[PDB]
């Protein structure tokens, strides 16, 4: 019906880089994206088909912590700027877009759903433009079309004066692609 | 170099409710 | 901490619904009158009364959060029940719009003030009045949440 | 009277 999301939390910064370093993660895992992080950086990472997806400029080749140690990347395609995971357990996956509406959802980290409407195969425009520092983290978050079906990933920010008109993704197809 | 870690997630298919006391 | 952005109150003879949208908690005039709203520091005056409209607002109380107003213009709405159903709605006009599937009257009993939502969960309106024909509602009143950014000026 | 409000509810479902 209506896309509703929330945010929780499940690790602080100090458990974050022992994690990173282990790269063994135990916590159990719940929904359709995860908030991932780096030692420079925090991005998102959405489940589609069974994969854990997210851009590679944030993720780059680096392996995800798992519950068995570290779990090397499925699909790196450094020209898309994709890369995927196997998707954790216990994790959700989101169902592609089949009903090419131009009406689009951009799911942010702080779990707010904002309409985006599609201009091109991998551009849209924010109908309520955004503060820049709004969208941080946000890289890597589901664009979904009104029946709640993965359109794209967003990838990058079209700002002028720090305001956020207009959003580039990666579109489903080419993470279909990228699976062949 | 580290691994990319969760430290958190966005749940899309919760559904309206009302707050258990 | 889990915040609501749709409150079920009640006064002595009903019971309804209030959604919070841009920090007012709104609802309907003719549900709460022109009643104050309880908290735990004393009765809390309506900071907007609009009988007009069918329309008052409180400050949002505490355990609550705020509803965004839609901006996408979509005509797919969704409506919150008291009881946390949603059903699909149609928009028809401005302050109207026909369920995809009609319901008997009493599933929408004391829902009023509840949110008319759209696919981004972003408020549209609130839920006027239930329009029946023969215990049967096959569509609704709103009022629409372009009243209620007015009414705030 | 007042309006009393006695419960609420969380649209994204959110568990406590
Ligand atoms: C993605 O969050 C974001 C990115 C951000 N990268 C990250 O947050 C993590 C993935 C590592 C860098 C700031 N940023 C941008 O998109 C900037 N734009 C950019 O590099 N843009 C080009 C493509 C079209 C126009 C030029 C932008 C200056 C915010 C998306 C918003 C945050
Ligand atoms: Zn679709
Ligand atoms: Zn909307």
């Amino acid at each position: 019906a209506p896309i509703t999301a929330y945010a929780q939390q499940t690790r602080g910064l100090l458990g974050c880089i022992i994690t990173s370093l282990t790269g063994r993660d135990k916590n159990q895992v719940e929904g359709e994206v995860q908030i991932v992080s780096t030692a420079t950086q925090t991005f998102l990472a959405t489940c589609i088909n069974g994969v854990c997806w997210t851009v590679y400029h944030g993720a780059g080749t680096r392996t995800i912590a798992s519950p068995k140690g570290p779990v090397i990347q499925m699909y790196t395609n450094v020209d898309q700027d994709l890369v995927g995971w196997p998707a954790p357990q216990g994790s959700r996956s989101l169902t592609p877009c089949t009903c090419g509406s131009s009406d689009l959802y951009l799911v942010t980290r702080h779990a707010d759903v904002i309409p985006v409407r599609r201009r091109g195969d991998s551009r849209g425009s924010l109908l309520s433009p955004r503060p820049i520092s709004y969208l941080k983290g946000s890289s890597g978050g589901p664009l979904l079309c009104p029946a709640g079906h993965a359109v794209g990933l967003f990838r990058a920010a079209v700002c002028t004066r720090g305001v956020t008109k207009a959003v580039d993704f990666i579109p489903v197809e080419n993470l279909e692609t990228t699976m062949r | 170099k580290g691994s990319v870690v969760i430290v958190g997630r966005i749940v899309l298919s919760g559904k309206p409710a009302i707050i258990p006391k």
